[PDB]
């Protein structure tokens, strides 16, 4: 009767957190104790894009570590060949509110989202010569905050409505819909092998979905204000969140818990993107001070700032092979890293 | 309702509480193995020389 | 000099592209937008009726300057306010009428301190309408309602000194719109900083009036803007 | 998509002509066009070139000074035209276009060409083979020589290869020496390094019997090979 | 003359 | 009097170094600032870049004075006009600079089809062209006595016309503030036009009233008493290009940001 049901939530609830209290022998922090740190990292600005005209909230690296898409909300989608800063296309959009862009791993395709309720595909090999949008996938009820491909046929996508959509593209239907959030979701990140994928929210949550059958499994709740970032470690059994109460923690899936969190006194502003470094002991995250921080990821320990961008930074990614780090900010320009 | 979504979050908070764990000795210790073992592939971790380096002009 | 033959064909493929891109910034430099808000039972259907002739996108002109208005069609209006950081001006629409419905003011008053007060925002300024004047006149004289019922402190409230009554109207009505005028002035006035100022309008269904209102305004916001950097206000 | 090309007749020797163009189907001013032809007695041999936007023209040196190339935009049109017609000027020029960006595919659509009969340092392309007897079971292979090195700092190497089954216009096969083309069966295989390249055929259908030629596109101007004939 | 400058 | 006043030469260096250590960190901040790309700002780094040639061509040839006292003709030929093109552009890039502020006030609402970058880098490179020829005109021509009503009229000409824009922007900032105190719940404008204006009369017209009295009373017992100062005239000008610095460049909130950074 809504009062004896709800009895049986903090009945259920302390079970959960009187066993993750079983499982915890030690901490992250000491067992990389007697390990060496990094030292210093130094990185260069090798590239700088110009074209954008406008601020630049999203940026996707293509699988051959040579491309990458880019988003702006003067209402264009540029393609850039990163060795030598050419544009090959450059694609107009019907709204010029766009907050997420995705790139195929076939190279074929480039999905953008936005403030209008729909997602729309883009295909790039056509015989006439230019690009066009191949279909709107309509069925959500608010914002599209971030989408990730599957492959040629599958794309998954999150929603200010609280919830995540899979979806068929060639058909244009949702065929699986993933509710238990309670509030607006803003970040998604696939496995390396395209069966699981997590999402943080806005309150203050983080859960891992199964893709094949459509549900929920684990659910971490550490964080104290709005989540906005979420990354994978490469192993595939951690991932990493950053919100807006100037911390960033590291989750784990078979411990089912949080074993480290990344914060210094003289930061205070949120976090806006978090990407991994391959063998995952590079941890880089966008700040709200116009800076980025390079965290070592075994110690908790700060080794490296990468200032250079006059507002803030929106969106960060890494390379498939390691080799670069692009960063877009609101000053309408991207730049190349190490 | 009583019987339609503080009875469909009990099954959500016991399909939850029934998963198997490991330790988190354990599991700290294959997080640091994996950092062995590719380290010597990480190229900003240890940089590269300038012939190696298509971003180096 | 050491490109390809296919390296120069592709180099001229860039310059031809950010030459459209020039072209299509230059063209929307001296367009300015503005973002419409409202609280649902206002009429902000039928302003957009007036200032014409997801998201929606009205497109108006006023004496060849282009002007750009959108409104999102609840709880966190967060998450997307921070997209609208660098608009010309805010609309904002209250139906003044309504003050006993069941409380359809205070609510909108809690709605337009948590715009002003907001960090995303310190810098614009909010344009206010207050229209369903036609159903405020008909409510106050010859009526049930009683304002000061619903509200504690209409019943001292001497009516202001600059108030400009329209020729015809009892200064029972003067007093009531001139209250719920003052109302929200109270929240702009006190924190603003010199940053941004509120713009109060008094409007109804049939005037037809108001992308003048709003075509000064604009000019007024810059103005202000500009002369402050300068250290002549 | 579609080419189309009308113009040509019988001109006698000193007069003028004009040739065109007209496409179809595709987006016609994002791409770049050549002229290309071929004499009743020998292989395929390049004209000229116009750019995307009107801003690169090139030409051949035994008609540079005397052929005019000129491109009509929104009217979706390729011109050409010709003066003083010596009589090494019958052919049946061909009109082919060609896009240019990372990972694109030039060469990749020819026309059907028109017929023009009159009355009365560059680097060399060897295709030393005349002809090449096959059964449709067995492996065949062609080769293809250089002068120079191909073989680009970058790392490309442009080389490429077309089949003119008799009757019909040239058709693209392999670009850069081991791409494939869209709509080509995987039977078809390029190699090679620096200056040796060849061309592999694994089960040979009814419709591969043609000549087979091999072109360069490393610097300006464009040379072909002289051709390899493939026969029952 | 005009040590500094010119026209003194 | 009627002797020329003696002011040492180590005053003509030691000034000309402070002023180019203030004007070329001026260009470098706004050079790498994006912030700071607009057409407002490149109008400022116009002035930069003529004081900074009126800085140096003083200690240019005060230290050949030094180092030297039919020949020396020629560098009191080319010294002596380098400092009458910065001259000239230095006054002319005062009247631009106001130009563009009256026009984001007054034509508030059209000011970006107007004052676009392809309109700026002309009027810009325009100003430094006109200021070139006649300053190299201006020195072979000085023994006629029709050149000194062209730099008399050049002064007191966008001296009545750079007032009258900033007096017109301040009753437009006047009506501004009758209608914000009636607002339930100007002294700091005339402060700002008396150090505007109050620098730009006590730094130049000092040298330009000296050229008044040298084409109508060449005899006249006080108009040559004031004409034995004119060494103090020229300390007057370099001073000037100290101060702009600090008043138009320095007063942006974006600009004083980058600026701590470098130094
Ligand atoms: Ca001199």
């Amino acid at each position: 009767e809504l009062d004896q049901l709800r009895q049986e939530a903090e009945q259920l609830k302390n079970q959960i957190r009187d066993a993750r209290k079983a499982c915890a022998d030690a901490t992250l922090s000491q067992i990389t104790n007697n390990i060496d740190p990094v030292g210093r990292i130094q990185m260069r600005t090798r590239r700088t894009l110009r074209g954008h005209l406008a601020k630049i909230y999203a940026m996707h690296w293509g699988t051959d570590s040579r491309l990458l898409v880019s988003a702006s909300q003067d209402g264009k989608l540029i393609i850039w060949d990163s060795y030598t800063t050419n544009k090959v296309h450059a694609i107009p959009l019907r709204s010029s509110w766009v907050m997420t862009c995705a790139y195929a791993p076939s190279g074929n395709y480039v999905a953008c989202g936005g403030l209008d309720n729909i997602c729309s595909i883009y295909n790039l090999k056509t015989r006439e010569g230019n690009v066009r949008v191949s279909r709107e996938l309509a069925g959500h009820t608010g914002y599209l905050s971030c989408c990730r491909f599957l492959d040629d046929n599958q794309i998954v996508t999150s929603s200010g409505d609280t919830t995540c959509a899979l979806w068929d593209i060639e058909t244009g239907q949702q065929t699986t819909t993933f509710t238990g959030h309670t509030g607006d979701v803003m970040s998604l990140s696939l496995a390396p092998d395209t069966r699981l994928f997590v999402s943080g929210a806005c309150d203050a949550s983080a859960k891992l979905w199964d893709v094949r059958e459509g549900m929920c499994r684990q659910t971490f709740t550490g964080h104290e204000s709005d989540i906005n970032a979420i990354c994978f470690f490469p192993n595939g059994n951690a991932f990493a969140t950053g919100s807006d109460d100037a911390t960033c923690r590291l989750f784990d899936l078979r411990a089912d818990q949080e074993l480290m969190t990344y914060s210094h006194d003289n930061i205070i502003c949120g976090i806006t993107s978090v990407s991994f470094s391959k063998s995952g002991r590079l941890l880089l995250a966008g700040y709200d001070d116009f800076n980025c921080n390079v965290w070592d990821a075994l110690k908790a320990d700060r080794a490296g700032v990468l200032a250079g961008h006059d507002n803030r930074v929106s969106c960060l990614g890494v390379t498939d092979d390691g080799m670069a780090v692009a960063t877009g900010s609101w000053d309408s320009f991207l730049k190349i890293w190490n | 309702a009583s019987i339609a979504q503080a009875r469909k979050l009990v099954e959500q908070l016991k399909m939850e509480a029934n998963i198997d764990r490991i330790k988190v000795s354990k599991a700290a210790a294959d997080l640091m193995a994996y950092c062995e073992a590719h380290a010597k592939e990480d190229p900003l971790l240890t940089p590269v020389p300038a012939s190696e380096n298509p971003f180096r002009e | 000099c050491t490109l390809s033959a296919e390296d120069k064909a592709a180099v001229e493929r860039s310059k031809m592209i950010d030459r459209n891109l020039r072209e299509d910034g230059e063209k929307a430099a001296a367009t300015h937008r503005l973002l419409l808000l409202g609280a649902g039972e206002s009429g902000k259907s039928t302003i957009v009726k007036q200032m014409r002739i997801g998201i929606f996108e009205t497109k108006f002109q006023v004496d060849k300057v282009n002007f750009h208005m959108f409104d999102v069609g609840r709880d966190e209006r967060r998450k997307w306010i921070q997209c609208f950081n660098d608009v010309t001006a805010i609309i904002f629409v209250v139906a003044s009428s309504s003050y006993n419905m069941v409380n359809r003011l205070q609510e909108a008053l809690n709605l337009f301190k948590s715009i002003w007060n907001n960090r995303w925002l310190r810098t614009i300024s909010v344009i206010l309408f207050l229209n369903k004047q036609d159903l405020l006149a008909e409510k106050v004289l010859a009526g049930k309602s009683k304002i000061e019922d619903y509200f504690p402190e209409f019943a001292r409230y001497t009516t202001p000194e600059d108030a400009t009554p329209e020729p015809g109207e009892d200064p029972r009505v003067t007093r009531a719109k001139y209250f719920i005028r003052d109302e929200f002035l109270r929240i702009s006035t006190a924190s603003g900083d010199g940053r941004h100022y509120c713009y109060p309008h008094f409007t109804c269904a049939v005037d037809t009036e108001n992308i003048r209102r709003v075509f000064n305004d604009c000019r007024d916001i810059i103005q202000r803007m500009h002369l402050r950097q300068y250290e002549l206000l | 998509v579609q080419l189309v090309e009308s113009g040509g007749g019988l001109v006698q020797p000193g007069g003028s002509r004009k040739l065109s163009c007209s496409a179809s189907g595709f987006a016609f001013s994002s791409f770049g066009m050549h002229w290309v032809r071929q004499a009743p007695e020998k292989g395929l041999e390049w004209v000229a070139y116009i750019s995307s936007g009107s801003g690169t023209i090139y030409y051949a040196d035994t008609v540079k000074g005397r052929f005019t190339i000129s491109r009509d935009d929104p009217k979706n049109t390729l011109f050409l035209q010709m003066t003083s017609l010596r009589s090494e000027d019958t052919a049946m020029y061909y009109c082919v276009r060609s896009i240019y960006y990372y990972g694109s595919s030039p060469f990749d659509f020819w026309g059907q060409g028109t017929t023009l009969t009159v009355s009365s340092s560059d680097i060399v392309m060897t295709q030393a083979t005349s002809s090449v007897p096959v059964t449709p079971g067995e492996s065949v292979s062609i080769s293809c020589r250089s002068s120079k090195s191909l073989l680009h700092s970058n790392g490309n190497t442009y080389l490429y290869w077309f089949l003119q089954r008799p009757g019909q216009s040239p058709q693209l096969l392999i670009y850069r020496m081991s791409n494939l083309a869209s709509g080509v069966p995987d039977r078809f295989s390029g190699s090679g390094s620096g200056t040796a390249f060849t061309l592999t055929i694994s089960r040979l259908e009814a419709e591969d019997v043609g000549v087979y030629y091999c072109m360069q596109h490393l610097e300006y101007p464009l040379t072909f090979g002289a051709g390899t004939k493939l026969e029952l | 003359r005009c040590x500094h400058x010119r026209w003194c | 009097c009627y002797e020329q006043l003696f002011v040492s030469p180590e005053v003509f260096v030691t000034l000309g170094v402070i002023s180019l250590l203030e004007n070329i960190l001026v260009i470098v901040a706004i050079a790498k600032n994006k912030n700071l790309h607009s057409p407002m700002y490149f109008f400022i780094c116009s002035l930069a870049v003529a004081d900074m040639l009126v800085s140096v061509s003083n200690g240019s040839e005060t230290i050949v004075i030094t180092l030297l006292n039919s020949f020396t003709v020629n560098i009191d030929n080319v010294i002596d006009s380098v400092i009458c093109s910065s001259l000239l552009a230095s006054i002319c890039s005062l009247l631009s600079i106001a130009v563009d502020r009256y026009f984001t006030i007054f034509y508030a609402l059209q000011y970006h089809n107007i004052m676009t970058v392809k309109r700026v880098g002309i009027i810009i490179s325009c100003i430094w062209a006109a200021c070139t020829v006649s300053g190299i005109l201006f020195i072979i021509y000085s023994d006629s006595s029709a050149v000194i009503i062209c730099l008399i009229t050049m002064f007191f000409t966008m001296l009545a016309l750079m007032a009258s824009l900033y007096v017109h922007m301040f009753l437009m900032a006047r009506l501004h503030i009758k209608r914000i105190a009636v607002l339930p719940g100007n002294m700091k404008g005339a402060i700002t036009l008396t150090i505007l204006i109050g620098v730009f009369v006590v730094c130049w017209a000092p040298f330009f009233l000296h050229l008044i009295f040298y084409i109508s009373c060449p005899q006249n017992p006080y108009c040559v008493c004031f004409m034995s100062h004119f060494n103090l005239y020229l300390i007057l000008i370099m001073c000037n290009s100290i101060i702009d610095p600090l008043i138009y460049a320095l007063r942006s909130q974006e600009l004083r940001k980058t600026f701590k950074e470098i130094i």
